[PDB]
């Protein structure tokens, strides 16, 4: 939470040192459930600030390989998070659009299977990716339909508070 | 039979092939099952194994 707060004020580097001691404390507890929370927070910080992917002690690809085969029960939302991060990495890696659609299909299928209303954060992230994915393909008609579902001024955690105001100003 | 040989001047790439193919929903007496999608006239038009 203090690491999140530092990222909220664009400290970035100060958040890294605070997060490092979080991993060590998690090991002393010797509890597995909290580590998945730690790993989830890792790339979410990376998603906002991709320039720091090298600084971490774990590469982004290592987490995705772990989270895909984490378990088959008592996860619910871990897989919905895991595949969404693969879709961003694949989109940035300019992989073949064959894999990108399949990866986005996985993330979409699990997100809508469970309740999308309660998990408002990920549902907005799905729209943001899909509107971005179809806009790069050049079909604004598809993007327009999903654009009506993107929420304004909601933004997300760990990314400032006036980020929404700035984003509307850029457009 | 159509022959669309690859030409450099043809930049009309296809993305339907890229998008995953659809599936049908058919329920038998035991349970509801799910099968790959086939067009109604595709059985006599499908690419012959021959």
């Amino acid at each position: 939470s203090l690491a999140t707060f530092h990222s909220s004020f664009n400290e970035c580097d100060a958040a890294i040192n605070s997060f490092e001691e979080a991993t060590r404390i998690a090991r002393e507890n010797k509890d597995m459930e909290t580590l998945n929370l730690i790993m989830i927070w890792i790339i979410n910080f990376i998603e906002v600030h991709p320039e720091y992917a090298n600084r971490f002690y774990i590469t982004v690809e290592q987490i995705i390989k772990y989270l895909k085969n984490s378990s088959d029960v008592e996860d619910a939302n871990i897989f919905s998070n895991a595949y969404k991060f693969e879709t961003l990495l694949s989109m940035v890696k300019e992989s073949k659009t064959a894999e990108v659609s399949s990866s986005l299909l996985k993330f979409m299928a699990i997100t809508l299977q469970n309740v999308p209303s309660q998990n408002f954060d990920l549902f907005q992230s799905l729209v943001s990716y899909e509107v971005k994915f179809w806009k790069e393909l050049g079909y604004e008609s598809i993007s327009d339909v999903y654009e009506k579902f993107l929420s304004k001024t909601s933004s997300s955690s760990l990314r400032n508070y006036d980020s929404s105001i700035i984003n509307q100003d850029i457009k | 039979p159509l022959r669309y040989e690859p030409n450099n001047r043809d930049f009309a790439c296809n993305i339907i092939d890229d998008l995953p193919k659809l599936i049908r929903f058919v329920k038998d007496s035991k349970r509801i099952n799910i099968v790959p999608y086939t067009q109604p006239n595709s059985l006599w038009r499908g690419p012959d194994e021959d």
